[PDB]
């Protein structure tokens, strides 16, 4: 039920989503863990090689550069974390066998990351499963993030909402096609949108390092 | 005392 203009920005998104890889040595960290202090300087990399993706991803989302210089900047400022837990998730359950669950606890160490990193990602990712969306949900619903309107410091929010919008119509219908049993997939899409905003809390803010 | 932002600038084009 889509319409030209919605299949048509739909496939751009997944494309763009997937130029994102090498799911081949996503193995070397999902077995076989150089353990410990090891670990600490893998993810730390993982980190730092998620914002190269996370901007690529971006800049070829239909209108991005068109935005303000300075939005941009706050758009992915606001965006890096959430992102990430969406990216997380998609593994924690679409990858991998059947789930429970890296379980390394008895190995966190700090960042400063401790264990209150652990638990929220947690609630999350299970409550993502839970929902058993596919990759095309993935896809928009990370740049439903990325392009938010609410972040603090954008200047012209209607510039940003304007490009959100037609992202958040496809969603929609997606929804409304693949699931029409329960009419309230999309209100729970949304609704963990909020569980990421969140997260930036406790999460304070990922800046400097690494 | 970077911090964030500037790694962003960057990898609008710079930094690849
Ligand atoms: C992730 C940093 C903080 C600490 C997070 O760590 C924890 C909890 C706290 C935060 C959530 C735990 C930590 C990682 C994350 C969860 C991460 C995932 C589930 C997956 O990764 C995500 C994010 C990752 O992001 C970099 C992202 O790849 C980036 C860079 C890639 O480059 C090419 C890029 O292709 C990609 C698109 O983008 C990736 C795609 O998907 C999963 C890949 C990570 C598993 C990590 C581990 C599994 O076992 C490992 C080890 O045996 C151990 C001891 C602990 C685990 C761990 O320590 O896992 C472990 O290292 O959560």
């Amino acid at each position: 039920e889509l319409t030209p203009d919605q299949q048509t920005l739909l496939h751009f998104i997944m494309d763009s989503y997937n130029k994102q890889r090498m799911p081949q040595e996503i193995t070397n960290k999902i077995l076989k863990e150089f353990s410990a202090e090891e670990n600490f300087l893998i993810l730390t990399e993982m980190a730092t090689n998620h914002v190269q993706v996370l901007v690529e991803f971006t800049k070829k989302l239909p209108g991005f550069q068109t935005l303000d210089h300075e939005d941009q900047i706050a758009l992915l400022k606001g965006s890096a974390v959430e992102a990430m837990f969406l990216r997380s998730a998609e593994i924690f359950n679409k990858k991998l066998p059947s789930g429970h669950s890296d379980l390394l606890e008895e190995r966190i160490r700090n960042s400063g990351i401790s264990d209150e990193y652990i638990t929220p990602m947690f609630s999350f990712y299970k409550s993502i499963g839970e929902l058993k969306m596919t990759q095309e949900e993935y896809a928009l619903l990370t740049a439903i993030v990325i392009l938010s309107p609410d972040r603090q410091y954008i200047k012209d929010r209607e510039a940003v909402e304007k490009l959100q919008e037609p992202l958040l119509d496809v969603l929609q219908k997606l929804c409304k096609i693949h699931q029409p049993e329960n009419p309230q997939h999309f209100a729970c899409l949304l609704g963990r949108l909020t569980e990421l905003r969140t997260f930036n809390h406790h999460h304070a803010e990922m800046l400097m390092s690494w | 005392n970077l911090g964030l932002e500037d790694i962003i600038r960057k990898a609008l084009m710079g930094s690849f």
